[PDB]
């Protein structure tokens, strides 16, 4: 659950 | 290189045509090529890059945890595939370190994005490893936080990014959810104690990451 | 061949782990190599290789209008990025057509499956043509029906596919609605007046492609 | 408007 883009 | 007779602004053109029709490969050529040029990045051309080669690895990467999970279940066909995407995967991420280093790190927020980026390669590298990677990683993100914590506003969104994925780091690879849940909430905390800060040309991603702070939060709770 | 040297089998399973991963270009690759190994395809391994392509050109196709939509409102990036997807849409469309005549094209419904294959990827490459072209997709697509009217029954899910494909050639490409009306809604009439012949292996394949002619019969009148 | 796959 990492920054999306 | 591939891209050495197209000039600079030709590059950036079509690595925005491709990004509109989801043609991240080409994209990613495309401004890897701008990168060789040897001059530095806009704020949009660094995000531009960004969009490109994240797009790129994260399809590899879902498809490496898809036969990874198959080959956990479980002829060597699948080991054999799953490291025919692995070794891609890996040839992406030295690519984008290798421009990193050779051109892009050398501004304290361009700084902390693409050591922020050094720092994210080296993590996706470490989710397939090892070790000598991880303290990679973290060296990188830990560089990437002295920096925003002393050039930076709390509600920066460069900054809030960085410590987003540098929890998800100490979460996922370093498994220390307690040094992930400190940095998130620390981060969401101070951005919210100095919330005045945000910027006009930038509150809309500084209130998202930190919504996607505030997710992260939640689940390790 | 890059994959000379690996059994069929095992291309057949990497064939199905490439599908669920959604690695449709390896996929497309590891069939062209079962392909090679110069024996027919079942009925299972016909629809991975109608999959894999499919969906490689499909992603060149959709890139391919985007950028030529830009093209149309409007320096040559537009076109030169335009030009080098099609270029490269009509290289896989040259590669299946390739496997196609050199080891496919020789069962009814084998013989409709890979004429129908034929006529779709000369399609394709009329859409960025020509004439030429098209006329060897009608030749493919007619001598399809000719073969799937006499050989197999009217709800069979490849006779009903090739009359639906066919259909949207006559519509979207030579431009005569009228013929690909009177074909969607004969085809359509026919599979409901001997509905009995549904069979217990593929009807939802065929109730399926009857609603998706039902569908181009209610937005082409 | 062709065959889904
Ligand atoms: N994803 C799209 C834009 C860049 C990237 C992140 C990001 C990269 C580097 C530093 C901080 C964040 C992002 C995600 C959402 C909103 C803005 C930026
Ligand atoms: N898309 C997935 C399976 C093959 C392809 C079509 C099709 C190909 C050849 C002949 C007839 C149909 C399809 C689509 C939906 C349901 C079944 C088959
Ligand atoms: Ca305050
Ligand atoms: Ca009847
Ligand atoms: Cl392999
Ligand atoms: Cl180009
Ligand atoms: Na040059
Ligand atoms: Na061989």
């Amino acid at each position: 659950p990492s920054l999306p883009x | 290189g591939a891209m050495g007779s197209m000039e600079r602004a030709s590059l950036i053109q079509k690595a925005k045509l491709a990004e509109q029709a989801e043609r991240y490969e080409d994209m990613a050529a495309f401004m890897k090529g701008a990168v060789e040029k040897g001059e530095e990045l806009s704020c949009e051309e660094r995000n531009l890059l960004s969009v490109a080669y994240k797009n790129v690895v994260g399809g590899q990467r879902a498809a490496w945890r898809v036969l990874s999970s198959i080959e956990q279940k479980s002829g060597p066909e699948v080991r054999e595939y799953r490291e025919k995407v692995e070794t891609e995967l890996q040839g992406v991420c030295d690519t984008v370190l290798g421009l990193l280093d050779s051109h892009l790190i050398k501004d304290a927020e361009s700084r902390v994005f693409y050591l922020k980026m050094k720092g994210d390669y080296y993590r996706y590298l470490a989710e397939v490893a090892k070790k000598r990677i991880i303290d990679s990683a973290r060296s990188a993100y830990q560089e990437a936080m002295d920096i925003s914590k002393k050039e930076m506003p709390p509600t920066n969104p460069i900054r809030l990014g960085l410590a987003l994925n540098f929890s998800v780091f100490h979460y996922e690879i370093a498994n220390s959810p307690e040094e992930a849940i400190s940095l998130a909430k620390t981060t969401f905390d101070e951005a919210m104690a100095d919330l005045h800060t945000l910027s006009e040309d930038s509150y809309k991603d500084s209130t998202l990451i930190m919504q996607l702070l505030r997710d992260n939060l939640t689940l390790w709770t």
